């Protein structure tokens, strides 16, 4: 494998966590909403089946 | 290719297991990690942050599913006292 | 991949191929003429080549075999050393630059 | 709307620990779903094969919106079981519209109506049900591989939680454990299939996968074996969740172990969402030109599962004696018909598929409602049967044996007739809605050359009819083993009822007996409407069949 | 050979030496059923709520290193996500699953 | 003792918080202004750096095409497009330099 | 139908706006013109329907 | 000043009965173009929720303890208010989509948007968001009111991607910018 | 004879009858008689609404038939070359 | 050679083959990172048009910008080369002071304002080039013309003054 540099592409590089953050809340935020509902359901579900009311 | 071998290991967990249902949960976690490992390496080869984002949601969902399954197992153990199948 | 968002915050390296594949399909395929999507076949191959590099790998190893075959036939009386190589194009090392370039 | 109801219900539920609020929370979930129907009804004034939404992660079609509404309506009907007490006190002197709206009746209701029953004291039950509904609607509307996975986990995880929400039952906790364990395996196959799609195509978009497939269907360096092979692994995980053979073994245990009211929702809601989602995926991957791709088409897994579900579903049902295990095997047989219609992808088969799924869901709904209502009708009956005395979780599943229905036609004939009509519809006897459903699937299969599968379908139907006839034989051909409770009507055991006006002033008093306790109206009316829809379909079929005709014409619109 | 790589080696070597001294010089002589009790559900609940809450924080860390680009639009969806997960925390508090009293 | 009455402590806390936020507004705004200068400084350099890299890629693409036609007799076509794709693989000599 | 109509034609506007190399994005003017025509045709079809079949009543 | 590019983004074309005004109208346009019957329908829809719960209580009493019914009515009122408002929003926005009879609205948008052209205003306003973020906002909320039974969403962003060729507005503005000039000349 | 309004008025009457039969409650006591005009009235409403669905469905199917023929025609004229 | 960030590289591959004679030859820039950072705004002053033209040429030729824009590529090199000769003729001392300060200060411009103000005055009164930063907030002083730098490790001498051109 061979690699070289670019300059226009490297003007302000993001770390991977910043590249994810760029799109995670705006372009693909439906996934984030869906995941929150799964986390919500997991929280309420695991509590309801294990503890005395 | 490592991800393939890991998926086999998780698959073989069910094949080699008649009585240990705790190993059943672990095999599901190995398979999920194997599939996530494969997505992550492919998205590095294809220069795609969406693949990394997909991995993050699988981790979240796998974590949430482990929470539910451990909860269901606890509701089962409370009435039974064993996690062992009499086979 | 096809998303348009690469690892460094820029666009993904295969996105232009994906955009052109979608462009070819939208403007050549239709309900009146379904066979226009056959024009997309070479663009789809280019997108698959950008993702996975099979054809490029097949060419480079075919060529490298020939390159290493011919390189063995020739006789290197005085190949450049790594030290001379590391002085290529440097401010006060004109002798090493000429030796490396065989000029 | 469904997301607002869940969050608002959760917040009200969060700050309450009062178990008498369960019946009220269930009734609000009904109101919330009625608004969801209203909003989706307004969203049906366009014609499109599909509009992508929210950055292309979701989509809407006319078919998507119709089955959103259908899921809401089935969920409102199931929600009645937890919104009304099973039995009521009715007398002919509190029957006028002025009495119902301005007067009130006072009597000791707690024992009669089963006020503190288990299905009336689980606060979060309507809320978990809404989470499953959200999983199902989102999966119908999913345009994207990541959206598919998130939606299917959301619906699946709620179903596991529903199967275990009766935490004090050993049977329920066991069934929840089984569902989660084998459902976790099936989810891995779905994630594996979605992952192999992504690593090969470089896209998460379903649109993009269909485009690649469309170009690859021409008549060498990157021949696209992955698409069929990925969807094959993908489909197997979905075959587990609809309990198609040979991935069926879990459902007869789980459906029998969990309480019957839970089974009603668990056994019905998931098939609707997965089958509808599979429909679009089947249409857009269908290789029109006979190429090498069609040789390895993933949809043969659907056709093999259809064959195996026809045989297993009918043969294994022959020696079932537990009524809920018989319904599980009856569903697997009916899934074989649904899978045949989906596998043959034609305008006729898609029409047959759409009509079959909706009629099957209302029919399996009628069977569960009748089974629950019969169980709640034995309140004023006693039996000395030794077999019935050794049943487990009798409160959760009052009817567990087919033998418990012996002579039930002598206990309540019209409710027994409703059961018999529903079962004869499962067989496919004309002119019930079930016959017309089977007739449409057979037509399309024969018109597309699926003769061998057409013949196996008719032969399996005769075998399936045997255990259906056996339930009916039990109800009609024998005397019952249940007798009315002597003390419930002993000529000296009267409970008091006060009738009062709007000013809480006593108008009259009346003495009452066990003979004045009836099935609550919500269950009798629901059974009655559905029974008459099954029976009188031949006079009502135009608009219902035309809806599927228009939907398919849009999906196939060249 | 990088500083981080050398660092892990040296830290592990420290642990080996300490083990080595006590396993070589300290005197050694080998001096050398049970009952089952129920366990407290509180310990599963602590781990449960920790795990789900720890997952929610991880999903917010990309936002903290992407705020300039996200601007108003990202903040809205980040706030929606926060609002949804604090409702589940309100459920955890209100139902006293931490055994408040 | 006044050192432990909540009211002067609360007032003291609020002033420190109010001062710290006022300074944070001045800091992040000037820091955002420094980032504007740094990018525009890089922007002015990008064409002269990119043109130098563009020439280097042109040189080596041609040298690879000359190698292939000399070695293999003709040029194998990897892409059907005419576009320049930066190579993923490169022919390498069998050994590195000696020193 | 064999031809696939995009549910989400706006996917043509996807792509990161940061660190864009010069000449990276392919030209999409024929594509936008394709969807301009699709929109203008549909509006005309509605225009020539509720203005031509409405003059009868 | 026609921008010479009045259709800048590939939009989804949808078969409907009535002319498309705006596939992603701003929240305040949807409120302003609402008909008085939309308020009537939305309020009656909102009241239906707590009224249905009250009717169930009077005909099939819940046997709840002392304060339970007030708590359920508070939640039912909020559910009805949410559902009533979403239904109200849908009724108005369906005319912007062209999915419902919209003649009063087609006139009003033509009136309003021609006026901004003659004032030199941007047709849809000025955004604090980056152009790319406007694109993301436009692609999230376009036709999103058709999903209101599942997920709500509203456009609070001033973007320029509304799915409609805007040459018609510039044609109308210069047509009457010339008429207003000729009257000034005839004076 | 399939008149929608009369049929669904009858359907509502049959629902009340079957419901009373399922409940093992008398079919006709005087103070309950308002229910039959009610169930039948709700049935009549369902069938006026089904009437208007049928009108829309017929128009949609008629447009579809023309489009298929129009599609068939142009393809036939295309093959004339 | 791809733009992927390497992680396991252990070797470098060099090609000695020159450009073909069909391509006109340009001499490359011989300035390292610190000097051309301190000359960047002066390059941006004289060479804006050619810089923009070269990037517009490449955008006009997607997928082919390398090969189809070599001549405009050569013009950018010659214009930036002209600024670096010009500064090395008229402002060499102040040039060296600034980039040697930058090269000791993590190449951060706010750590070298006194040297930058010295050079900006010298460049302005010899080559008539002005440092310009687009879209700076109008209510505030431009950051590069502020007496005090909040993020500078060394506080700035009160006597050293920002160079406002034309004052
Ligand atoms: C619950 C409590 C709600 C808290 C929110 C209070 C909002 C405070 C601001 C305010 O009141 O004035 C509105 C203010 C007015 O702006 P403007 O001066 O008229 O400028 C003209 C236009 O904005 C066009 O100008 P523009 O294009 O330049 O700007 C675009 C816009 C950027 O606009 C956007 O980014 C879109 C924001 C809304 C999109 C999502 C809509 C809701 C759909 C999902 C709902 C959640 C489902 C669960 O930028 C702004 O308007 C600046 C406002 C900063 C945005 C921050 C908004 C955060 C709201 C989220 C609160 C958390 C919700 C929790 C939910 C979870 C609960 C479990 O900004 C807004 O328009 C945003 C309204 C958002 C309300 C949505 C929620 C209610 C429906
Ligand atoms: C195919 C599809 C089309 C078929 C159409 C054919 C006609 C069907 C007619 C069904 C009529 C159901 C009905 O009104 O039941 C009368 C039923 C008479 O039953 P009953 O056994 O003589 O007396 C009650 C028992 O003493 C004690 O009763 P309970 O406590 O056991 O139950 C209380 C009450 C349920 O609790 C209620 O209070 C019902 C609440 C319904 C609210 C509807 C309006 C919502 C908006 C409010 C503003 O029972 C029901 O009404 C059962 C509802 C089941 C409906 C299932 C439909 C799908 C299957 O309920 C009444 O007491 C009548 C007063 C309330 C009538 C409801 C409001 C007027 C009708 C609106 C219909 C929609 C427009
Ligand atoms: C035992 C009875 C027989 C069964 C009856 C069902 C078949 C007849 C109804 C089928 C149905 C919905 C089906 C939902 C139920 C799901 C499954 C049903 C269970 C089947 C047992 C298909 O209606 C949709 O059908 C699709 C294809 O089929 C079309 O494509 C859609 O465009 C069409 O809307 C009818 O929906 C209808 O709702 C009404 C709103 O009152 C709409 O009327 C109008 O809409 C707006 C202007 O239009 C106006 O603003 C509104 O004021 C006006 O009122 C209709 O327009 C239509 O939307
Ligand atoms: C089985 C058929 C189901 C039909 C559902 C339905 O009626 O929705 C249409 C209707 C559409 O309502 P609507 O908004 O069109 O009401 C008439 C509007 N005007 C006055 C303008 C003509 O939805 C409902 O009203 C019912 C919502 C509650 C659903 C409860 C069912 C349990
Ligand atoms: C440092 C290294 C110094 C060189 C090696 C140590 C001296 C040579 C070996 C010790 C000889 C006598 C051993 C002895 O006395 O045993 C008694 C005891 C050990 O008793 P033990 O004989 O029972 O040891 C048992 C050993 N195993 C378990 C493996 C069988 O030694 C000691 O008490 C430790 C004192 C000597 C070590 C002091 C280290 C101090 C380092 C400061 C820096
Ligand atoms: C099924 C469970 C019961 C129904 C739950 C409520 C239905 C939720 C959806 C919905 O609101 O649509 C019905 C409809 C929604 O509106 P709609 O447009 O479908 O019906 C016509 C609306 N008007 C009357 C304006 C023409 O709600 C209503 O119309 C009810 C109006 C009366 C309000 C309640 C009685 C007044 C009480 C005064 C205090
Ligand atoms: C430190 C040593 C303090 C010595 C100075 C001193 O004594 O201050 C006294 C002053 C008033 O107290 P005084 O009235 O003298 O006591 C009663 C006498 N009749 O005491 C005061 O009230 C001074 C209060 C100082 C407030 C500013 C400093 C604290 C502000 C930060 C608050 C945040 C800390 C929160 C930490 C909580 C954990
Ligand atoms: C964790 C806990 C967090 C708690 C936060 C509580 C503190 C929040 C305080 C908010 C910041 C207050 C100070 C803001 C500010 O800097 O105001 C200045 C600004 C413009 O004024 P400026 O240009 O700075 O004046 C020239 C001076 N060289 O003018 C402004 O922008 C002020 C606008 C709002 C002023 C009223 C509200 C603040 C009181």
């Amino acid at each position: 494998f061979i690699t070289s540099k670019i300059w226009d592409g490297a003007l302000a590089e993001n770390n991977h966590i910043s590249s994810i953050g760029n799109i995670m809340y705006t372009n693909y935020n439906v996934w984030l909403i869906l995941a929150s509902f799964i986390l919500l359901l997991a929280m309420v579900g695991a509590i309801v089946i294990t503890i005395k009311p | 290719n490592i991800t393939l071998i890991l998926f086999l290991i998780g698959i073989l967990g069910f094949v080699l297991n008649r009585k240990n249902i705790i190993l059943m949960l672990i095999s599901i976690e190995i398979m999920l990690l194997s599939i996530t490992f494969l997505i992550l390496l492919s998205s590095l080869n294809m220069d795609d942050i969406i693949g990394q984002t997909y991995a993050i949601y699988i981790i979240v969902v796998a974590g949430a599913e482990s929470a539910i399954g451990l909860g269901i197992l606890v509701a089962f153990y409370r009435l039974r006292g064993s996690i062992a199948i009499e086979y | 991949m096809a998303s348009g968002y690469g690892l460094n915050g820029g666009p993904s390296r295969c996105f232009p191929f994906w955009q052109e594949l979608l462009a070819c399909y939208v403007t050549n395929s239709s309900e009146d003429n379904p066979d226009g999507k056959n024009k997309c076949i070479p663009v789809m191959e280019d997108y698959y080549e950008c993702l996975h590099h099979r054809k490029e790998a097949a060419r480079v190893r075919a060529l490298q075999a020939a390159y290493r075959e011919a390189e063995a036939k020739k006789l290197q009386e005085n190949p450049p050393t790594a030290g001379q190589i590391r002085n290529l194009g440097l401010l006060n090392k004109e002798e090493d630059t000429k030796k490396v370039h065989c000029a | 709307m469904i997301m607002i109801s869940i969050l608002s219900l959760l917040l009200s539920t969060s700050v309450t620990l009062r178990r008498d609020m369960s019946i009220l929370f269930n009734r609000i979930s009904i109101i919330a779903l009625a608004y969801c129907i209203l909003h989706d009804t307004m969203s049906l004034s366009f014609i499109s094969k599909g509009i992508g939404l929210h950055g292309g992660l979701l989509h809407i079609t006319n078919l998507t919106q119709i089955f959103h509404i259908f899921i809401f309506i089935i969920s409102i009907l199931i929600l009645q079981l937890t919104s009304f007490y099973p039995r009521k006190v009715w007398i002919p002197e509190y029957s006028s519209l002025k009495d119902i709206f301005f007067n009130k009746i006072l009597y000791y209701r707690t024992k009669i109506i089963n006020k503190m029953g288990e299905h009336m004291k689980i606060i979060e039950y309507p809320l978990i049900l809404l989470f499953v509904i959200s999983g199902a609607v989102f999966l119908i509307s999913t345009n994207d591989l990541v959206s598919i996975f998130l939606s299917i986990e959301l619906q699946s995880y709620g179903l596991y939680l529903l199967s275990t929400i009766y935490r004090n039952s050993e049977l329920s906790t066991t069934g929840g454990l089984i569902y989660f364990l084998l459902g976790g395996l099936s989810s891995c196959f779905i994630l594996l299939g979605t992952s192999l799609l992504y690593v090969n195509s470089g896209t998460t978009s379903l649109d993009g996968l269909y485009i690649l497939n469309s170009i690859s269907d021409v008549n060498s360096w990157y021949k696209p074996y992955y698409l069929n092979f990925s969807l094959l692994i993908f489909s197997i995980g979905f075959l587990f969740k609809v309990s198609a053979a040979p991935f069926h073994f879990w459902s007869p245990d789980v459906y029998d172990a969990i309480p019957t009211i839970v089974t009603t929702f668990v056994a019905i809601i998931a098939k609707i969402s997965i089958f509808i989602f599979l429909l679009e995926l089947v249409y857009y991957t269908n290789s029109n030109a006979n190429s090498y791709l069609s040789e390895f088409s993933w949809t043969y897994a659907l056709l093999i599962s259809s064959l195996l579900s026809l045989i297993i579903g009918t043969v294994v049902g022959l020696t079932q004696f537990r009524i809920k295990r018989l319904l599980a095997y009856s569903t697997i047989s009916h899934v074989g018909f649904i899978l045949l219609a989906l596998s043959v992808s034609s305008i006729e088969s898609t029409q047959a598929f759409i009509f079959y799924l909706i009629q099957y869901s209302i029919s399996n709904l009628n069977a569960f409602f009748i089974l629950i209502t019969i169980g709640f009708s034995l309140y004023g009956y006693v039996t000395n049967n030794k077999e019935y005395k050794s049943l487990l979780d009798k409160n959760n599943s009052p009817i567990q044996l087919i033998s418990q229905l012996k002579g039930y036609f002598y206990i309540n004939p019209l409710l027994s007739l409703s059961l018999a009509i529903t079962i004869f519809s499962f067989v496919g006897v004309p002119p019930l809605v079930g016959f017309f459903a089977k007739q449409m699937v057979l037509s399309a299969a024969l018109d597309n050359g699926y003769i061998f599968l057409s013949l196996i379908a008719i032969i399996t139907s005769v075998i399936g009819a045997v255990y259906y006839l056996n339930v009916i034989k039990e109800i009609f051909f024998y005397s019952p083993e249940h007798e009315v409770n002597p003390v419930l009507n002993e000529s000296d055991s009267n409970f008091s009822l006060r009738i009062l006006n709007e000013k809480n002033v006593l108008i009259r008093s009346v003495l009452l007996k066990g003979r004045n306790i009836f099935i609550s109206s919500p269950f009798s009316i629901t059974i009655s409407i559905i029974t008459n829809v099954i029976l009188l379909f031949i006079f009502m079929n135009k608009e219902w069949l035309s809806m599927g005709t228009i939907l398919v014409q849009i999906l196939f619109s060249a | 050979m990088s500083a981080m790589s050398i660092y892990i080696i040296f830290v592990s070597i420290i642990a080996i030496l300490f083990l080595a001294i006590d396993l070589i010089f300290a005197p050694h002589n080998p001096y050398k059923s049970q009952s089952r009790s129920p366990f407290n559900i509180s310990f599963f609940i602590y781990g449960l709520v920790f795990l789900l809450l720890d997952l929610e924080i991880l999903l917010l860390y990309p936002f903290a290193v992407s705020e300039y680009v996200n601007s108003a639009y990202g903040l809205a969806a980040a706030l929606i996500f926060i609002g949804i997960i604090t409702i589940g925390f309100v459920y955890e508090l209100g139902h006293d699953a931490l055994k408040v009293h | 003792r006044g050192l432990f009455r909540p009211r002067p402590l609360l007032a003291g806390a609020a002033v420190l918080m109010l001062y710290g936020w006022y300074k944070l507004v001045k800091g992040i705004r000037e820091q955002n202004e420094l980032a504007r200068e740094k990018m525009w400084a890089r922007i002015h350099l990008i064409p002269l750096l990119q043109a130098e890299e563009d020439r280097d890629h042109v040189r080596r693409y041609l040298a690879d095409q000359a190698r292939e036609k000399g070695l293999l007799g003709e040029n194998i076509k990897v892409y059907n497009s005419d576009r320049y794709v930066r190579p993923t693989f490169a022919v390498t000599p069998s050994k590195p330099a000696q020193e | 139908s064999r031809h696939i109509e995009l549910k989400y034609p706006e996917v043509f506007s996807h792509g990161s706006p940061f660190n864009v190399p010069a000449g990276f994005y392919p030209n999409l003017d024929h594509v936008i013109e394709h969807y301009r025509k699709q929109h203008l045709e549909e509006e005309e079809r509605k225009a020539k329907k509720l203005a031509a079949a409405a003059a009868a009543a | 000043n026609t921008p010479t590019q009045t259709y800048q983004f590939p939009s989804k074309t949808v078969k409907t009965d009535y002319p498309l005004i705006d596939n992603d109208p701003h929240f305040t346009r949807v409120i302003r173009y609402a008909r008085p019957s939309d308020y009537a329908h939305g309020l009656a829809a909102a009241a239906a929720g707590p009224a249905a719960l009250w009717l169930m209580e009077r005909i099939s009493p819940s046997q709840v303890g002392r304060g339970g019914f007030a708590k359920a009515m508070r939640l039912a009122g909020f559910i009805g208010l949410a559902g009533g408002f979403l239904y109200f929003y849908q009724r108005s926005i369906l005319r912007f989509y062209g999915m419902s009879e919209n003649a009063r609205e087609v006139e009003m948008d033509m009136r309003e948007m021609t006026d901004r052209v003659k004032a030199g205003l941007p047709l849809y306003g000025e955004s604090r968001l980056s152009p790319a973020m406007q694109g993301v906002a436009a692609r999230q909320s376009r036709y999103s009111a058709l999903f209101f039974g599942v997920m709500p969403w509203f456009n609070f962003v001033n973007h320029n991607q509304h799915g409609v060729d805007t040459a018609k507005y510039y044609q109308q503005a210069e047509r009457e910018l010339e008429a207003e000039r000729l009257a000034r000349e005839q004076a | 004879m399939v008149n929608r309004i009369l049929f669904w008025t009858g359907f509502g009457l049959a629902v009340r009858f079957w419901q009373l039969g399922i409940e093992m409650r008398p079919f006709f006591n005087r103070k309950s008689l308002w229910a039959y005009p009610l169930f039948g009235g709700v049935g009549a409403s369902f069938g006026y609404w089904l009437q208007s669905i049928d009108e829309k469905q017929t128009k949609m199917l008629e447009e579809r038939k023309q489009a298929i023929l129009e599609k068939r025609a142009r393809r036939a004229q295309r093959q004339a070359e | 050679m791809a733009t992927r960030k390497p992680a396991f590289n252990q070797h470098v591959l060099l090609d000695t083959t020159p450009l073909p004679d069909s391509i006109p030859k340009v001499k490359e820039i011989g300035a390292s990172s610190a000097p051309l950072l301190s000359a960047s705004f002066f390059i941006g002053a004289r060479c804006k048009d050619y810089n923009d033209d070269y990037m517009q040429c490449k955008n006009e030729n997607p997928g082919r910008g390398e090969f189809e824009c070599l001549k405009e590529g050569r013009r950018v090199t010659r214009c930036a080369r002209s600024v670096l000769k010009d500064i090395n003729t008229h402002c060499l001392e102040q040039f060296r002071a600034h980039w040697q300060c930058l090269d000791n200060n993590n190449q951060q411009l706010w750590q070298c304002r006194p040297a930058e103000w010295k050079l900006n005055k010298c460049v302005y009164e010899n080559l008539k080039l002005e440092k310009v930063i687009p879209d700076q907030p109008k209510n505030s002083t431009p950051v590069h013309l502020r007496q005090r730098q909040i993020f500078a490790h060394h506080a700035i001498p009160p006597w050293e003054r920002p160079f406002i051109p034309g004052q």
